[PDB]
Parts: structure tokens; C-alpha cells; sequence
């Protein structure tokens, strides 16, 4: 996570995407419904 | 056309407008920015063809479809932007670089608008930057969306509406809860006061066995419409694909202009060269020597120097 | 650029759900307890007790990947390839060879 | 977030909904919370009765005083507890009468 | 720039200029050279023949909604050849209906 | 300041470093929507109160 | 007011010693102590990614 | 400063008042200390008497080209010395004449 082919995949049409990003999921706590989560940067970002 | 809950609002606080903001992407090289939204605009009512008007959520306890002047749209980050198209759920516009993307379909008093945090910065393509596209210049290739509504990025899997229950169609009175269905809008009152207790009626009825309208609630069935698989709306029952809809502005090659340097001076000397470059603006500069030994020398360049 | 999409979230009003496996790009799934959430009435589930609320996430391309993405190869032995301009005497000829 | 709906020229005391009981909070605990609205958010319009709980109108509604840059006539009002630290939100919205 | 005039209300499929001879473009390359409009350039009312630069009327040409942005009443539109890379530019001027 | 009396903008204006700053362990541009609650301080808009 | 909370960091560890691994977009604060007669108080704002 | 007040429509010439009395410059030191018209206030409607410091209309009064940047009729000069240096503001507030 956070470094070069954090993603990856054969090709762009694909659907045997693999990937590692290392998100976490969690506990929502103000009342309105919505999911939050945390995630590292895209690594592709950081090698670019 | 759904509403979806807002980050942030001209009232800074939690909002659930229908122009909810969702990925703002921004990888176009003449600096257009690709923003989803959760506001239908490029159909009229009905969703048929219309440029002139854009169709959201509504606020009303019918909690309908209201269709209205596209005129109000003003895309602005850290000044007013200008819109470079628009289709259904994407818009397509040019701004100042900023830190936020803001969308404002207010009119005058209609003061709807929703903003999320996506970094805006003023980027150039070429080894040297410019503030705008220059007269003179060698043309490099280059990528930018495309203005054309019809060419497609990708597509969205939209679903069935989830089961979304408003507070008013439940009433209680004396401790009982009487439903009251909207008129000729049938509700499923789906209700467990200890045991299970479904059914649809359109009167106001009174859940037998049931005391607490907490235990209690109150929606319709408008599952004809489709919507976006937004983290906004509880998923329905079934959650599978129910269509797509293309992704609009599609990023394409072009042509961009770039600047041209001032050519260097160069003044010889044993076994070694000076340049007395001059530029204005950050020039790149790259010297590699021919043999085997790369040495490669890169520096961003200010000013003049040698 | 990965795009992380989230699906729209599920809830059981006061039943339990289970988090399935899948096979999505670092397919993430969790479980959370009472919850007793909020739309736009103000009450999306009656019995606010035990309110499973199923979190999915996973990741996919971005839209705009069909154009600015990188392919990692792997290089093995070379081979050189030469376009030669011979002229003999007064007759000359141009050829490439491996 | 909570609704409420409301008319014009409604008088002071006129009664508009229990914030505590809509988000299931023990009445008798929002003293031992201090709760009350956020001081960023409070209009005199509306006023709140701190041990009960009751939300009421405290001037005279008027969608052309109060709602200048809001058609729909939302005031947006907002409510938080200390023992622990919780916060809720509140819209208010003014709707037309129908006896015109 | 080739400057062009073009009057309203025309319809579908009229003739506007041949922008290739106009600039000397080889009619029978601009395939060759990808000869196509700029994306960020195109504009709904108008429309280009790839293969000659015969420059044909797409939409009825609608003198109020174009001219909100202008009372000149302004089309803009700019095209190009990949190899080599030239960049060329035209402006259309929607003229009002002198015969009222 | 600025009085628009129709063209009259009868206007004032005084130096004062106004930086944007935040409360807590975290710079942000905007309250996020999941976090923390923490102690924070803030001018009443109940024009009644008194400082 | 509500506060943002940080991506939850990676801890690896080895003989006598810690590496946290963090991502933060924006500047976070981190501060550490050791629990005995010193302190050794260390203070440091980060932003992106580093160890 | 000085404040000053003239009527609209006066002739070129039309004396309104005098800076250098009012302020109590010296009248014949003037030309010593070089008193003249601050560059960046000068306005095309007045004009001043160096050798007395004396401000006169120069063109036309008119709150429709006057008073364009702001209706309050206030227009607003500056002045100074050299020797030593001193600087001095005058306001001359254009009145709504009783003849109106």
C-alpha cells in the first residue's frame, strides 16, 4: 500500500483485478447514515 | 435524481441536497475537471432530451422530481469557473486552480450548494511552464476531455431505490400510530411491535399491536426510477446491475502549444562548456554525457545563470 | 489510479447480516452493531436494538486510466537491428540487417 | 438529522417537537448533559425548553424576515450533549398557508 | 483564422466553406493526417466533412440560445493534422436576417 | 466595511493577519463528517449575549 | 467541534524498538514519551507518507 | 484637511477657496516651497493658482460626471511642500444648489 502497482491487473478491461490498498472500514458514529473509511494513498500517485 | 448527504454546506453544517458532490477528477492537461454529481442535469421531467433545464431531488414530503433551469448551475472553486458541458449526473468545466470544488445551484434566494475538498492547482505540460498557451512554439501532443457529450469514459452500474422512509406518512396518536399514506400513494407499512406486522394500505390506519412509532415505519414503492450506486441510499433487496449509463467527456489526444527558450550563449573553454541560459519562467535543463558513463545533470532553472 | 468505489450500504433493521466473501480488488467487509440510522424522515429502521449495519468497500480503475496508466514489462536480451547505405565504386545500395 | 414543519405567525410557545424523545435521549438525563444548541447555530425565533426538551417558537414566523436567501424558509438549527459528547441537527422549514 | 459569416435559422447539412483549400490543405491527405476537429474545440452547431473540409451547418443555427454568450452571435471552432503536427483555427459569425 | 448606498460605497478597510486556523492535533480545510468531538470554542450568534 | 481522525498506522515491530508506518495528507501531529526517569519528549508534524 | 463646498454648473474660472489662507501656508513662500498639485489627485475639473494657492473651476461642475464614481458629491484633492516637506488634503463637497 502507498507504493508503485498497488494495483494491478492484466489488462484495462480485466475483471481479475487483484489489488492490496490497505483500506480499513469504520464504525460510523454521527447519526445521518453514511460509511467512512481511511485508505493510503495511491501509490501510483507517490511514484508519479 | 436522488439526495445525498453533503460534507459541507452555505450553512457549514451536515446537508443532504440533492447536488451532492462525488470524485472530482481532474487528469485533463488543459485543466478541465470531470465532477460527478448526485443531480441529474440534461433531461427534463420526464428525462427526455432538454439542455435548457436539470432535474433533482426534491425536499417536499412527496419527495417528487422537480425540474429547473440549468441557468442556476454556477460551478466555482476559489473563483466563478465556467461550464464546459453538461449531461445527466457529470459536469464538465474549466476553473482557477483552488482547494475546493463547489457547486451552486442556487437562484437567489435558493441558496442549494454543496462543496468537497479536491486540491485544484494550475498545471502545465513541456519542460517549461507557462502561464498561457504561448503564440510562438514547437506543438507537443497532449490529452484533454472532450466537449463531446456523446463520447464515453467508462460507464456507472446505477440499481433499484432502496426502501427510503420519511417520518410524516407515520402519525401516532393516544399511544396508537396511524399511517397516513400520502393521497393515491399507496405505503408499505411494515411494521414490528413485538411481532412482525407488514401490509400496504393507502387510509390512515392504525397498526393494531403497536404503541411505539419507533417500532413503526412508513414508505412507498417509486422503484420505477433508478439510481446511482451512491453510498448514500440503503441498497435494496436485490442489488445487482440495473443499467449503465456512460460516462461522458472522454478524455482524448491533442495538440498543445508550448513555449520556446531563449537559445543559450555558449562559450567554449578547455574541456568544458558554460551556457548563459536566461528564462523567465522554470526551464528544464537536462545534459547527458555520450558515453558510458551516463552522468546525467537535472535542475529546474530560474532567472539567468551560467 | 485505483477508483474506490463503495457500494451503496445495507441494513438490517434489527435482524443480523453476514459479510460474504468476494473477489473484488481488496474486496473489505465489516461488521458493525446498533446504529439506528438517519436519511431524511429521520427514522430509516424501527427496533433500534442489535442494528447490523454491513460496510462493503473495494477498488477498480478509474474512468480516465484508459489513457494515462503504465505498463510494467520485464526486458530480457537485446537484439540490434542496423539500416546500412553502402556505395561501391560508383553503384551504392541501402539494406538493413540483423 | 430531524424535521420539523412549520407556518407563519406562529405565536411564541407555540409548540413545535421533543428534540430528546425523537433521538430516544432520557429527558431527565439532558441536565445531567447541559444540553442545549450549539451557540453558532441559534436564532431567536426558536427556543428550547432545556429539562424538557420542547422545542418552541419564540418570535413570530415570517417567511419574508426570516428567509431572505431561503425560499423554502429552512432555518437550520443544531443540539448537542457533554456526558459524553454527542451532537445532533435540526432543519426547521416554513411552509405556506393553505387558508390564503 | 478563417473568418467565416453564416445567417440564422439555416438548416441541417448547409454549406458553410471548405476550410481545406482555404488553407491550402491537400484535400486528399487530410485522412492521411488525421485531419479531425480539436475535442476541446467542438461545438454542437457545427459540424466537418473529414474528407474534403466541406464545412456543413449541423444544427439550426438558434440566434437566442448561441447568443446569450454573444449578440455577435459567435461559433468557435478550431482543427488540426497530426503528422505533421499543424494547428488551424476558424470563427463563424451567425449574420441576423436582414430580410425581416 | 463597505456601504453600498446605490454607486456611494462609502468603504474602510484596516490591516489584520486573519489566518485560517483550526483546533485539535489536525490541519483540515473543512469539519470532516466522521471524526472525534473535542472542546472547542466559538463566538455565540445570539445577538443578546454578552462578552 | 468535530476533529478529523487519522489513517490508523502500521506497526512493525523488531528487538527493542517500533517503526510506525504512516500516511497522512495533511499535516498530523506525533508525539511520543518513554515512561521512565526520562522523557525524552519528541515532537514532529508529518505529512505524507514516510516511517 | 479642508473641507470645501461649491456649486454645480459654475463657470470655468469661478473661484471656489482658497487652501494656502486656509491652511495658513505662507502665500509668498508658496513658489519656494514649490507648492503645487499632488500628480496622482489632480482632477480635471479644478485648477490651482500657484502663485496664491488659489483652487478655481477649471471645467464644468455635473453630479452626472462628477459624482459618477460615487453619488456622495465630495470630490478630493491633494497637495504639497517641498521645503520643508508637508502634505495636505482638501474636500470639495459638490452641492445639491437651491436653484435646483
Amino acid at each position: 500500500p502507498g507504493a508503485f502497482g498497488d494495483i494491478q491487473a492484466s489488462s484495462l478491461d480485466a475483471t481479475d483485478i487483484v489489488a492490496r490498498t490497505d483500506i480499513r472500514l469504520l464504525k460510523p458514529s454521527v447519526k445521518n447514515i453514511h460509511v467512512p473509511y481511511t485508505q493510503a494513498v495511491s501509490g501510483y500517485e507517490m511514484w508519479k | 435524481p436522488y439526495l445525498g448527504f453533503c460534507p459541507y454546506c452555505r450553512h457549514s453544517a451536515p446537508c443532504f441536497s440533492p447536488i451532492k458532490i462525488e470524485n472530482v477528477w481532474d487528469e485533463s492537461d488543459d485543466g478541465s475537471i470531470r465532477i460527478q454529481v448526485s443531480a441529474q442535469f440534461g433531461y427534463n421531467q420526464a428525462g427526455t432530451a432538454d439542455v435548457t433545464k436539470f432535474r433533482y431531488m426534491s425536499y417536499d414530503h412527496d419527495h417528487d422530481i422537480k425540474e429547473d433551469s440549468m441557468e442556476k448551475l454556477a460551478i466555482s472553486t476559489s473563483g466563478p469557473c465556467r461550464r464546459l458541458g453538461h449531461k445527466g449526473y457529470f459536469l464538465l468545466a474549466q476553473c482557477p486552480p483552488g482547494d475546493s470544488v463547489t457547486v451552486s445551484i442556487t437562484s437567489g434566494a435558493s441558496e442549494n450548494s454543496c462543496t468537497v475538498e479536491k486540491k485544484i492547482r494550475r498545471k502545465f505540460v513541456g519542460r517549461e511552464e507557462y502561464l498561457f498557451p504561448p503564440v510562438h512554439g514547437k506543438l507537443v501532443k497532449c490529452h484533454v476531455y472532450d466537449h463531446l457529450k456523446e463520447t464515453s469514459a467508462g460507464y456507472i452500474t446505477m440499481h433499484r431505490p432502496g426502501p427510503h422512509a420519511y417520518k410524516s406518512y407515520l402519525e401516532e396518536a393516544s399511544g396508537e400510530v396511524y399511517i397516513k399514506p400520502p393521497s393515491g400513494k399507496n405505503v408499505t407499512y411494515e411494521c414490528k411491535c413485538g411481532d412482525y406486522s407488514t401490509g400496504i394500505v393507502s387510509t390512515r390506519t392504525k397498526m393494531n399491536g403497536c404503541t411505539k412509532a419507533k417500532q413503526c415505519i412508513a414508505y412507498k414503492r417509486d422503484q420505477t426510477k433508478w439510481v446511482f450506486n451512491s453510498p448514500d441510499l440503503i441498497r435494496h433487496t436485490d442489488h445487482s446491475v440495473q443499467g449503465k449509463l456512460h460516462i461522458p467527456f472522454r478524455l482524448t489526444p491533442t495538440v498543445c502549444p508550448v513555449p520556446l527558450a531563449h537559445t543559450p550563449t555558449v562559450t567554449k573553454w578547455f574541456k568544458g562548456i558554460t551556457l548563459h541560459l536566461t528564462a523567465t519562467r522554470p526551464t528544464l535543463l537536462t545534459t547527458r554525457k555520450l558515453g558510458l558513463r551516463a552522468d546525467a545533470t537535472a535542475e529546474w532553472i530560474t532567472g539567468t545563470t551560467s | 489510479k485505483f477508483h474506490t468505489v463503495v457500494p451503496s450500504p445495507q441494513v438490517k433493521c434489527c435482524g443480523s447480516l453476514e459479510c460474504k466473501a468476494s473477489s473484488k480488488a481488496d474486496y473489505t467487509c465489516r461488521v458493525f452493531g446498533g446504529v439506528y440510522p438517519f436519511m431524511w424522515g429521520g427514522a430509516q429502521c424501527f427496533c433500534d436494538s442489535e442494528n447490523t449495519q454491513l460496510s462493503e468497500a473495494y477498488v477498480e480503475f478509474a474512468p480516465d486510466c484508459t489513457i494515462d496508466h503504465a505498463v510494467a514489462l520485464k526486458v530480457h536480451t537485446a537484439a540490434l537491428k542496423v539500416g546500412l547505405r553502402i556505395v561501391y565504386g560508383n553503384t551504392t545500395a541501402r539494406l538493413d540487417t540483423f | 438529522q430531524l424535521h420539523y414543519t412549520v407556518q407563519e405567525e406562529q405565536e411564541h410557545g407555540t409548540f413545535v417537537g421533543n428534540i430528546a424523545e425523537d433521538l430516544g435521549l432520557d429527558i431527565t438525563k439532558l441536565s445531567a448533559r447541559g444540553f442545549q444548541t450549539v451557540p453558532n447555530s441559534r436564532t431567536p425565533y426558536l427556543d428550547l425548553n432545556l429539562e424538557t426538551g420542547v422545542l418552541y417558537v419564540n418570535e413570530k414566523i415570517d417567511r419574508e424576515q426570516i428567509c431572505k436567501q431561503s425560499p423554502s424558509c429552512v432555518l437550520h438549527l443544531e443540539v448537542f450533549l457533554e456526558n459524553p459528547l454527542e451532537l445532533f441537527q435540526v432543519e426547521i422549514e416554513v411552509l405556506d398557508i393553505n387558508d390564503n
